[PDB]
């Protein structure tokens, strides 16, 4: 049994020791969840861009595809972007009709 | 800037009479909203005419746009494009957008829809705080709580300026939100109150805390050094709310003369600037002229999370202009701001 | 009943063009309105009320 | 005040007299009334503030749930909209009915109001507004009272103003009393001059849901909102017959049957039926719906516009297939919308004006006309006579929907039955959504690019919606594998206590 | 977009400016102006 | 002299999209480039989001 | 055995309260089958087209 | 915008505990030493001679409370109408 | 990460603060100069 508890504490010594240990999927998300937020504005603005193209083009300014939930904080963020793309297929759409 | 007019314009500008009157007054309005104009009546300004301003009413085309939009509304009214969709609404709509659009679809999410609004459908409220200095302008805010459960807080807010021919505009109330903070009230002792721009709601609870003997050698205690914390806490800007920050009012509690069984009743106001909330505690009377030249314990809170007692030649002076506003036994009365 | 004119109909005795100073959605309404809401924005004894930088305005 | 003393003295110290000022400073604080909140005994929850009472709560809910297990028409029938609720505090429930418009009274102008008097003070309140019509007006109010009257002849006094001789006299309009045991009459020294009729509905002691109540808001979206919305989907998806049946879910032009019975209406949401008069006062907003909601008729006009959309939207569909038979089609439909628009109302245009100073101008409310601007004329709405006008005379003097000549032949051509067959085929194949598929400018090769790359967005979000799925289940399971390790324990432990127990015995 | 596109072919105001026009301060345009005819404007515009 | 009044149509859809959601929809700013351009620049956002 | 006991209560602890929990795929598969479907239907259009 | 500047300046002065302040800057050193230096830090990084005489960080703060202010006005401006050209006006008298 | 308002920047604060108390007040060991005037150039410190 001691050299049970032995190897577990080896085992525990390995996932603080490994590279891929938690300090670095904290890290990772810290990093990745700071770009994809910004990242996100960013893409808002931009179809919000492509939206002023749209009614300027139609004119018709009352207008509005891009809708403000997509990115929900709850949930990280997680699925704003295929909402976003939804969108732009419905401005898209629009369009050609 | 006095006149309100510029007279180093040259001749080349032309308008008509009206044209300046609409300027005249444009450029009065903006010094007094922007504070450049440092003692305006503070009960005019809470009015939704220049709650509007920066959106609708500052201009002539935003004018003349709005009011042909609330004229004839049939004209642009549209059942998705509309204020007020609530979050059982949009609730319907995903699981609709997820099939065909027919009959079937649409009978199941109803009943989603409605077993979502049955859960808030016949909350208690408890109380509700008013946030302008004018009671047909501004907003009440509303707390309820779960028939069900013994906890679960939510509130709701409704629109005054939707209150017309002695009821509501429908759209004029907003949907229930849930409180996620564990609070636990001594004789439901809550109150909302819009302070810093921000819902914060705050409330009394007693902590039994005693020796485990009776005499501090052999024996055993009896009851309790109830305590009176007085909690603080707000909303955060995501709908969620934060950790309440816990005051010591146990001299103002053991000062008044209360019951075994009543809690205080207690008045919770913000001053309408200056981020100073008002808070004053007092035995709760039968009728209202019973607060007249009745002693007050209160206190000062500030943005900065301090306070201060308030001495009672200031509690006085709140009191003979706040009360009215004070319960008495088998009412309850919305407070509204301090000015 | 049926037709616009048996339904709806009835509201707002009489009408006018849309260029003139009697419109509701006139200039003239608009000054109307920030007339009353801005004419008690200072206190009567003020330096800053409205009727005293502008006695010619009412 | 401040006790200001402006004094000097000479170089030698002698004085030079004073002269002594005093600022006055006043604190103003408004004061009024505290909103009151309540709880009655049955049940009912509400706020009064003035001899205003508001409802905040609903208890049916359950109900309304067990209505929608059974089917949309279950739920959105008329006899949902009136499972009631009960009254809000002491007071009663009387219909009053107001006259047919004429000028012998009610002069010139068609606006009415009804004030509550002696409730909550002697001063006067407004219950209802409206303006009247070519018929009476009846509806139901409740009258709320105080705990204790404050007049001895009568508890509450309503009374009518309408331009002409809006004098609020004494006993001019009824005066209500309660007796006891909950009787409530009318006091006969009263004087019905301004009324058709006033019935005091003793024994009523409930009304039916509450559409301007705290939660009535969902009661919009579930009986006006939803079915208005599905109605738009579909005549997005130009699928005509089912957009026009969803609107026979609000408003039918010839009528209802129910249980068998004909039906002696037209709206089926319940505000929309009721509320047959404009309101006089309109909501001071900037939201078209709290307009809207404040006062139905605005929603009963928007239903009718949508309705004669989708006759128009028919015919237009028929016009534009350019085949005599079908524009013939296209007349009908267009004839259709005419016969519901009605003749086109005369709307004169005044020109009075008594050119007012401003501050007389400033004519407001609060707590030769009766307001000082006139309205216009609402172009959108006549624009759609307009509108037919232009497309029956397109019809009738054989022209294009944009007014282009054309010379379309006295037969058609008959239509290329293999291509007939293909599309009965794809409809009857399965799904049958199969949408008109526009023939645009562009060209095959760019099309298909564009829908091959929208058809490879799509397998993107299969395969994502695939691994969500995989995920879903997966962790359904390890949660359901821990619930049934947390089981086995609690076997495990009582034998464990049974071990122990057996060593006792031992 | 080109310039001026998207404009209502009956709204507003154009305005064609010529730098250093006068003649007294010897501008350069001052001498050509002299010599300017006509002005043309050349507008395309669409019907949808 | 007097402001054309803006078109009630738009300002409500501004006003939806101003308490939907918080109204977080930043200005969209009048660009040089037309629809399909932009259209295109923004999907290719969107798949990097 | 009391210690596995609540060795397997704070297992589900664990299951309940990390982020990738049974509410974010329900929540998830609700939101992108919504789109999924719509995002169809235009799929399905533009094929037609 | 504006409510964040205020953290660090507020022409008009303050509320603290319900009383009027006195002072119109809210950082202890930007409050304390009106005196713009003598001999200034001899360096090639202007963060460090700010900070070193807090007069320079006075100054900036000053200028970014102008720039709102033109902000709002240029924003007005570009509405282009009588209205919002009247408005812009006023933000520009203000930065005067 | 998120919108930026003043919950978000306390949020911000408080981690801030924390990192910075673990270091708020070493004790300080030893020092040296870098250079030869003790006008210019660096210190280096060694705390714990």
């Amino acid at each position: 049994l001691k050299t049970q508890q032995e190897q577990t504490q080896s085992q525990l010594a390995f996932l603080q020791r490994k590279f891929s240990n938690q300090a670095l999927y904290n890290w990772l998300r810290g990093r990745l969840a700071a770009i994809y937020f910004q990242f996100y504005d960013l893409a808002v603005a931009r179809c919000l861009m492509a939206e002023q193209a749209y009614r300027w083009e139609l004119n018709d300014d009352s207008a509005r595809f891009i809708k403000p939930g997509a990115w929900q904080g709850t949930y990280a963020g997680l699925l704003a972007g295929e909402t976003l793309m939804l969108s732009l297929a419905q401005m898209e759409d629009a369009h050609l009709k | 800037q006095y006149l309100l007019i510029d007279n180093q314009v040259s001749a080349a500008i032309k308008t008509t009479r009206i044209a300046e009157a609409i300027a005249s007054i444009q450029l009065y309005v903006n010094r007094a909203l922007e504070n450049v104009e440092e003692n305006a009546n503070s009960g005019v300004i809470s009015r939704q005419f220049f709650i509007d301003w920066d959106k609708y009413n500052k201009r002539y085309s935003t004018w003349a746009g709005v009011s042909q939009l609330v004229y004839y509304p049939e004209n642009y009214i549209d059942p998705t494009m509309r204020i007020g969709q609530t979050k059982m609404m949009d609730a319907l709509l995903q699981s609709v957008s997820q099939s065909q659009l027919n009959a079937d679809t649409v009978e199941d999410a109803f009943m989603s829809y409605l077993t979502s609004f049955e859960q808030v459908a016949n909350l208690k409220v408890i109380s509700a705080y008013h946030d302008n200095i004018n009671n047909d302008q501004g907003l009440t805010y509303f707390i309820g709580l779960s028939e069900t459960d013994a906890g679960e807080y939510y509130w709701r807010s409704v629109d005054h300026s939707k209150f017309n021919d002695g009821k509501f505009a429908a759209n004029a109330w907003s949907e229930w939100h849930k409180i996620d903070c564990p609070i636990n009230p001594y004789k439901s002792t809550i109150r909302p109150v819009i302070y810093k721009s921000r819902l914060y709601l705050l409330w009394l609870e007693q902590k039994e805390i005693t020796k485990q003997t009776g005499n501090s050698k052999d024996g055993y205690q009896t009851e309790t050094d109830y305590r009176y914390e007085l909690k603080l806490a707000h909303i955060r800007y995501d709908g969620t709310w934060n950790t309440p920050i816990t005051f010591d009012v146990n001299k103002k509690i053991s000062e008044l003369k209360l019951e075994k069984n009543r809690a205080p009743g207690l008045y919770c106001a913000g001053y309408q600037g200056e981020d100073t909330l008002l808070v004053m505690f007092y035995n709760q009377q039968d009728t209202l002229d019973s607060y007249k030249n009745a002693s007050m314990q209160g206190l000062y809170i500030f943005a900065d999370m301090a306070s201060k007692d308030m001495t009672p030649e200031q509690s006085n002076v709140y009191r003979d202009n706040s009360y009215q506003q004070f319960d008495t036994n088998n009412v309850r009365r919305v407070n509204n701001r301090y000015a | 009943l049926i037709g616009y004119n048996n339904q709806f109909s009835g509201r707002a005795s009489q009408y006018v063009a849309p260029g003139t100073v009697s419109s509701m959605f006139s200039p003239a309404a608009y000054l109307t309105e920030l007339y009353r809401e801005a004419r008690n924005l200072h206190a009567s004894d003020s330096v800053y009320y409205l009727d005293t930088r502008r006695p010619d305005l009412k | 005040s401040i006790d200001v003393t402006f004094t000097a003295f000479a170089e030698d110290g002698r004085k030079l007299g004073y002269e002594s000022f005093s600022i006055p400073v006043t604190l103003k604080v408004s004061t009024d009334n505290a909103l009151t909140l309540h709880h009655n005994e049955n049940g009912a929850q509400y706020m009064q503030w003035q001899s205003y009472r508001t409802r905040l709560n609903t208890l049916f809910a359950r109900q309304l749930v067990a209505r929608a297990t059974t089917g949309i028409d279950t739920i959105l029938s008329m006899e949902t909209q009136n499972i009631q609720e009960p009254q809000l505090g002491k007071g009663f429930y009387a219909t009053f009915v107001i006259p047919p418009y004429n000028l012998s009274t009610h002069g010139d102008e068609r606006w009415f109001k009804l004030y509550i008097k002696h409730v909550v003070d002697n001063n006067s309140h407004i219950i209802y507004s409206g303006q009247l019509t070519d018929t009476n007006i009846n509806i139901t109010l409740f009258i709320p009272l105080d705990d204790v009257p404050l007049n001895q002849d009568y508890h509450a006094k309503v009374y009518m103003t309408f331009k002409k001789s809006p004098s609020d006299g004494t006993w001019w309009g009824p005066h209500f009393v309660r007796d006891d045991k909950g009787i409530v009459t009318i006091n006969p020294k009263s004087i019905l001059t301004h009324f058709e009729s006033v019935n005091v509905l003793n024994n009523i002691s409930s009304e039916p849901m509450d559409f301007s109540g705290a939660n009535s808001l969902y009661f919009w979206e579930l009986f006006y909102y939803t079915p208005m919305l599905v109605a738009q989907r579909l005549l997005h998806e130009q699928n005509f017959d089912e957009a026009n049946r969803w609107l026979k879910y609000v408003w039918s032009p010839s009528g209802y049957i129910v249980h068998g019975q004909i039906q002696n209406y037209q709206w089926n949401v319940r505000p929309l039926l009721e509320d047959t008069s404009w309101n006089s006062d309109p909501l001071d907003s900037v939201d078209p719906d709290a307009v809207a909601q404040h006062d139905p008729m605005h929603y009963k006009v928007s239903t009718f516009m949508r309705t004669l959309d989708l006759l128009i939207a028919r015919g237009d569909h028929a016009y534009r297939q350019l085949e005599r038979d079908t524009l013939n089609e296209a007349k009908m439909w267009y004839m259709q919308a005419l016969h519901l628009l009605g003749d086109k109302p005369y709307l004169p245009l005044s020109t009075t004006w008594s050119d007012p100073r401003l501050d007389r101008a400033a004519d407001i409310t609060t707590q030769t006309l009766t307001d000082l601007f006139l309205p216009q004329i609402n172009e959108v709405m006549m624009n759609y006579w307009q509108t037919l006008a232009q497309r029956v005379y397109n019809l009738r003097h054989n022209l294009s929907i944009d007014g282009q000549p054309l010379y379309l032949p006295i037969y058609a051509t008959p239509a290329d039955p293999k291509a007939l067959l293909s599309a009965a085929v794809a409809t009857s194949q399965g799904g049958g959504k199969l949408p008109e598929s526009f023939m645009s400018l562009w060209r095959f090769p760019h099309m298909l690019e564009n829908a091959r790359g929208m058809v490879s967005q799509l397998t993107q979000f299969g395969s994502t919606l695939q691994n969500i799925i995989e995920r879903q289940d997966a962790e359904a399971l390890n949660a359901l594998l821990q619930n049934q390790a947390a089981e086995l324990i609690l076997t495990n432990l009582s034998i464990q206590d049974k071990t122990i127990e057996e060593l006792d015995a031992e | 977009f080109l310039p001026f596109e998207g404009i209502a072919i009956d709204q507003g105001t154009l305005t064609l400016s010529f730098p250093n026009a006068s003649m007294p301060e010897k501008g350069k345009q001052a001498t050509m102006l002299k010599t300017l005819n006509d002005i043309i404007l050349h507008i395309r515009y669409t019907i949808k």
